[PDB]
């Protein structure tokens, strides 16, 4: 139905096409680079709040850990 | 079952510009424009550092003693 | 695009031509002296706060450590 995520206060026409690669190459190409801080805040919330940030599978079906300190 | 959406964002002449595209195509009717000084995106980071494409959480700081501590 | 880094309050005409080698050039020369106050800022914002003042190559997938100590 009406894809609508985006406000309608600054809609216009289609002014650029596919000019070089697409969203999901270029998604592909920083996601490289991106990786080591995810690993990094991952590590930091699981010994904080055991399920903040998440792994990817451990969703419907994933069980998390409890740690020795509240602090 | 899902079907992915992405979404882009380009910065030049002090306006921002974004659309939405699925499998490869540009979805009609979700285009914009705005300047930069009144962009819908915001962009955050904890600790400014600079040459860094990604912050360093707080707790990061303290990790160490953290981990000690739950020991 | 515009590269407007200066206030446009004082600007004027070309006024200072190429006289003598080129900025690179004196920069260059100056970072030998430059130097060591450098390493000396460093390694106390190492002692003080791991992430203040960093490496040419500890910005973008870098990783600090933590001291034993928080005065």
């Amino acid at each position: 139905m009406k894809t609508r995520l985006t406000n309608n206060v600054d809609r216009q026409s289609a002014l650029y096409g596919s000019s070089g690669g697409t969203a999901a190459q270029r998604y592909e190409q920083l996601r490289v680079d991106r990786n080591s801080p995810l690993k990094r805040a991952r590590d930091c919330s699981k010994v904080t709040i055991p399920g903040l940030i998440e792994d990817e599978n451990y969703g419907d079906a994933g069980r998390l850990d409890t740690p020795y300190q509240s602090s | 079952k899902m079907v992915k959406i992405y979404t882009c964002i380009k910065f030049m002449d002090d306006q921002c510009h974004w659309y939405q595209e699925i499998k490869g195509k540009e979805v009609p009717g979700t285009h914009g424009k705005c300047a930069a000084d009144v962009a819908p995106w915001i962009a955050l980071r904890q600790d400014r550092v600079d040459s860094e494409m990604y912050g360093r959480s707080y707790v990061e700081q303290y990790y160490g003693d953290l981990l000690a501590l739950e020991n």
